């Protein structure tokens, strides 16, 4: 597992889509057919380009459009009843079928996801997600803007919600395979990527 | 091969969500990023390259609000709509000389400052005018609007 | 020092749906470099005028709108039985000032707040056309000539007192112009909201320094009354009544929150911490949080901590005259100045009644 | 070291919007490349001119308007018991070389700071004028010989002999020109600003959607500079005496150092005191904007490395150029000149002439 | 049937330093087509009519050299451009070479030049309608008139 920090060029970060396709080119194999990675924009404008928090299994090899500051090898020790300090951008989702009556390729009925607009349903969303790997001391959900994209024929939204605050381990290796694996829907657009820190 | 005023309706008639999307932009170049415009705008010009640049101009300028530009048809007696100068004089919050320097500007930065302007004046106008003038946007389109406003400041 | 009255408050409560853009994300602003939530002025004032200790120990909130068509439906509604109909309307026409041809959509310039009191006494005035009639221009420069008489039925209508209103296309552009009394500034944490944590550093310190607390804020709020043009927009007005008004302000600064929800410490006590201040000149301490209040135990006593501190240093530094009194209880920390100590917060509240007393 | 007395004033601001132009932008300037709040000097001079402590401690502000209509009335209720109404009338027209004759409006070239007081004093000379009757050319003429006899009247108006005046038309233009003496500069904030938007909304009781507005405010640390032309001052109040006008610098730099101006602060309210005032005596005018060419970055806000940089430019500059002037800093964070804890001492200490 | 009158002329002696200044300080006529003081002056006569809009900016344009640069004087016929130029006696015929070869804003520009190192006298209506056309005509008879007056003057 590797983390590292990567910035992307403008003219190669319009929408996720852009991103997700610029940050692959570090990773060459095909089809791997991954992604075996995870990323968090924490800077979207340009110079250079936006500020990308990225964690992989593999070691990113820096291209013209994608530029990798610094990468790191790591090992996560996570012991048991330890508070920690959290982040992770999500897409807080429910899955229902269509009001409108919209035809899916199958000639059924088309379902839906749609963002979860209330706080008490995000954090339960949350707590739900992590479930016995750690409990939720404390959270702040970060109302975000929507995001929109393209390609390959279809113009889309994915709406964010930003947790930040403070849990406890009950379960490490379900914990750690969190981190790795990811959390929640979106992760090819910068979802799902678990950070933590001690306090 | 010219674009319709129902370009201008459409805009009317767009929900919330992709007008607020539109409106907070900087740069007419900044536009392009963004989906909500291609849909707007795909009816009309692309993928004719010779209306692009037209389009991002007038979208631009639309951006400024839902309300913002007031569409007034021209009278049977007027035989020639409100313009855009006659406009922006008329609303009586705009200073000359911020058209002096809107004539001044290059390239992005006019339509910057135009939009600044148009949301600031409120202004009631012949859309296809408008349009026609941001179309083509020469040297001879912005000295006639500062004719316009001058002109009708001094006749009137 | 008198004329003026501060009001510094620390709130604490949650920072994530108080007031927001029309992008979906909580209003913030800069301050000493650092980002931090805000709730705009207009929202707590809002959140003051529609509230229900508004409605109980102030009064009738303003009807702020733009519509006329909606508007005469209620006037003559609600007032119907004191004056007549067509009255009613050449008054408000006169007032706003469009024709009101029962065409069913009027709207002037707006929005304005309008109160229904001096509406009434409006109708009261153009009872002098029901005498000669004398023309609507010399029954201006009648009414030009005493504003004050208008201003006096503004306190059935206190916030426009303490907002002030303007006028573009109306008569009322010379008899309706109010501004004062209340200045009142956004609302701003007095700490960094978002972790400032390095994860990729952190990452490195897993193995083995002030906890931060995130579904809790500290909210420093400031508002300002000067109380003498507050006599002034509630017409001729005792100052005792103005210090009354400037009380009930006080509260709902130091408890209201927009949403109507309630402080994380809410079950407790009133308030969190509230400082009255009597002043010549309007004074400030947000800069007692320009420095990020880095996290001690929780924000909320290093904030007052350091709110403390400032007022030393500027208290001191300046002028220390003026009448002060401090509602905290926070843990044994001293403000070592001049200002008497509050139990409670309706302690506060009478002796901002008596005048510093 | 003497004659020019330099005050330097750090003062930080809460959200705000002190100063905005035509199109409700706020106002900026580009500083080391980059962007930085303004706030214009002209407004800090009325901020000055119109508040309380102005009144209080100086007096009377000067009215400046081109509406000798409105002129000629409010003169003649304010001096209409002492002098003929005619010889108001004439006065005026000879002051500022207009109409007379009743109208409904008289407007002049351009704004005008106008005195009462001088007005008064003209007013008793041109009634010496009517006594030969002395052509208007023949008065002026009489008149050119006291100069400093019309700037000792000038002391209902400092103001004006502060800031000065140009006169372009009527005999004001040979009489009425006055220099300095208070150079002031743009106040510029020491670090790169990007302001925030403000999206509000205006609620319709009536009704349940609705357009939103935008209004550009932000926070920072602003840099003040003023700077006193002792002699100069001293010659606009008609030779006054030195120690009366250390005490109107005294009043200049208090007002510096509290004064904001009242733009937008209803509704964001930034009443903040400076945080430091820096007073010092130089035969040469300067000012330490340049401490701050290089944007200060934030550390623990931006407050305290702008007083470490611009005490450490100062002793660059000091060291450099020679520089042994009577100075003097008050701080409210006490931390690495001679030192004042409070701003009366500061005053005080400016009104001994820097020294003790 | 639309002409330019002399009242022009008046007008401009008569404009203020402002606008004048604004006005003076201009590189080729287009330019002058982007000052609104300009617009202000010409309107009368007027600016609004196309037909008139290139012979108002030569005209406007040569007037912008100086106030008095341009030195109005009554009559058979008054006295000509070339017949002014020659008789100031401080133009060298080369330069009116240049005047008569010279292309579109070109030319006017060093007409220009020509008038404020001149302070010429001369009838404005001529040089108004000569402005007007402005064709190879013109050109050709200023020349002629130049190289006549200055061989007849020698």
């Amino acid at each position: 597992m590797y983390l590292s920090k990567v910035i992307i060029a403008r003219a190669w970060s319009r929408d996720l889509y852009q991103l997700h396709q610029g940050l692959w080119h570090l990773f060459p194999n095909r089809p791997d057919a991954a992604r075996d990675f995870l990323f968090h924009v924490e800077k979207r404008n340009t110079p250079e380009g936006c500020h990308v928090l990225l964690q992989s299994a593999q070691m990113p090899v820096s291209t013209a459009v994608a530029t990798v500051i610094k990468t790191k090898q790591v090992e996560f020790q996570l012991q048991v009843g330890v508070p920690l300090y959290f982040r992770l951008r999500a897409n807080p989702i429910k899955t229902i079928l269509d009001n409108q009556k919209r035809l899916d390729s199958k000639g059924n009925i088309k379902r839906c996801r749609v963002p979860l607009i209330k706080e008490a349903e995000q954090i339960a969303w949350l707590q739900r997600k992590l479930g016995n790997a750690a409990r939720v001391e404390d959270v702040h959900p970060i109302s975000e803007r929507p995001q929109y994209f393209s390609g390959d024929g279809k113009s889309g939204k994915i709406q964010t919600v930003c947790f930040e605050g403070v849990l406890t381990i009950n379960d490490a290796p379900a914990l750690i395979d969190l981190v790795q694996q990811g959390i929640g829907p979106a992760k090819s657009m910068g979802c799902g990527l678990l950070s933590l820190a001690p306090l | 091969e010219i674009d319709a005023m129902a370009l201008y309706r459409a805009w009317q008639q767009l929900d919330n969500g992709s007008c607020a999307q539109i409106r907070r932009v900087s740069e007419p170049d900044e536009l392009r990023d963004i989906p909500a415009f291609y849909r707007l705008v795909q009816p009309f010009g692309w993928e004719n390259p010779r209306h692009q640049q037209a389009l991002l101009r007038m979208v631009f300028c639309l951006s400024a609000g839902k309300n913002v530009i007031r569409h007034q048809d021209k009278k049977s007696e007027q035989t020639t709509g409100i313009s855009l100068g006659r406009a922006l004089a008329n609303s009586g919050r705009i200073n000359e000389r911020r058209i002096f320097q809107l004539i001044r500007a290059d390239r992005t930065a006019d339509m910057v400052q135009l939009r600044r302007l148009l949301t600031h004046a409120e202004p009631v106008l012949d859309w296809p005018l408008m349009a026609r003038m941001l179309t083509w946007w020469g040297k001879r389109e912005r000295q006639q609007l500062l004719e316009d406003f001058v002109l009708t400041t001094n006749k009137n | 020092m008198s004329n003026f009255i501060n009001i510094h408050v620390l709130i604490s409560h949650s920072p994530s749906c108080l007031n927001r853009d029309d992008m979906n994300m909580q209003k913030d602003a800069i301050f000493g470099g650092k980002r931090r939530v805000r709730i705009s002025s207009q929202s707590l004032k809002r959140a003051m005028r529609k509230s229900g200790y508004y409605a109980q120990n102030i009064g009738e909130s303003s009807l702020r709108t733009i519509h006329l068509a909606q508007l005469r439906d209620v006037l003559r509604q609600k007032l119907g039985e004191r004056f007549d109909q067509k009255i009613i309307d050449k008054t408000l026409a006169l007032l706003s000032g469009k024709s009101v041809d029962e065409a069913e959509k009027i709207s002037a310039d707006a929005v304005t707040p309008w109160v229904v009191g001096e509406i009434a006494w409006f109708c009261e005035q153009v009872a002098k056309a029901e005498a000669d009639n004398l023309d609507d221009k010399k029954l201006l420069k009648v009414l030009k000539e005493d504003i004050a008489a208008i201003r006096v039925n503004l306190q059935q209508g206190v916030d426009i007192a303490l907002s002030g209103r303007m006028a573009t296309s109306g008569m009322m552009t010379e008899l309706g112009k109010v501004d004062g009394a209340m200045s009142i500034a956004h609302a701003i944490t007095t700490h960094q909201v978002d972790s400032d944590i390095d994860w990729f550093t952190a990452v490195d310190d897993l193995q083995e320094l002030g906890t931060q607390e995130f579904s809790s804020g500290v909210f420093y709020r400031y508002a300002n009354i000067n109380l003498a043009q507050l006599q002034e927009n509630l017409g001729g007005a005792s100052r005792e009544q103005a210090l009354e008004i400037a009380t009930h302000v006080v509260h709902m600064l130091a408890t209201e929150v927009p949403g109507a929800k309630q402080r994380t410490y809410a079950a407790f006590n009133p308030a969190d911490m509230v400082m009255v201040n009597f002043s010549d000149m309007p004074l400030s301490m947000a800069n007692a949080f320009e420095k990020a209040v880095k996290a001690k135990d929780g924000f909320l006593q290093p904030s007052i901590q350091a709110f403390n501190q400032y007022w030393d240093r500027v208290a001191n530094g300046y002028g220390l005259n003026g009448a002060a009194a401090q509602f905290s209880l926070s843990d044994v920390d001293p403000i070592t100045a001049q200002v008497k100590q509050m139990p409670t917060l309706e302690q506060l509240k009478s002796w901002v009644r008596n005048n510093g007393e």
